[PDB]
Formats: structure tokens, sequence, C-alpha cells
């Protein structure tokens, strides 16, 4: 992932009242991933047979 | 492309299924008996004197 001009300018502070990034900010990077399983249901048992 | 062992995950079973929990066994240790017992009294019918 590539940052912007905005985000390492407002990553200093600086900034004037009433602007956001008067303080100093900080980011972080977070991932989320959706995949399929299969569910096995038998003798009043369920597990993941992988 | 990655190869390792597969994961396999054991199933089947059966984790808390009709509790019993009857593992009690009577019988204990303690005294034997009591030796003991009574008779029927004494009677007394006896009078006049009759030598």
């Amino acid at each position: 992932v590539t940052m912007s001009p905005e985000s390492v300018v407002a990553a200093a502070g600086g900034g004037n009242n009433n602007s956001g990034y008067n303080e100093p900010q900080r980011f972080a990077l977070v991932v989320i991933a959706v995949n399929h399983n299969v569910i096995r249901i038998m003798n009043g048992s369920m597990g993941f047979p992988i | 492309i990655v190869l390792r062992g597969p994961t396999l995950a054991p199933t089947l079973d059966r984790t808390a299924t009709h509790t019993v929990t009857r593992p009690r066994a009577l019988g204990s240790f303690h005294s034997t008996a009591g030796p003991a017992k009574h008779a029927a009294s004494i009677m007394a019918e006896c009078k006049d004197e009759s030598r």
C-alpha cells in the first residue's frame, strides 16, 4: 500500500484550532479475509473435517 | 506452491452425553452385634406357711 501527501502532512502536528491534526497523528493497517469451510453434523456431534 | 503435511482433525466420540453418576458401592465396617437377653422376671405365689 502507498500513503498520500495528505497523510504524510497530517502525520506531523502544526494544525490550527478545529483542524483535527493539531496533534501528531498515528495510523494502523488492518486486513480482513473471508473464507469457506465445511461443517459435518453426525452422531450428535459437530466438527471440521479439515 | 507450498507443500506441507495436511492438517487432519479427529472427530466422532461423544462428550457430556447422558450423565449417569452411579459409582457408589454400599458397605462399611463397624461393631458386629450385642449379646444381651433377659428372662421373664420371677413369679411368687406362696402363703399360708405350708411347711
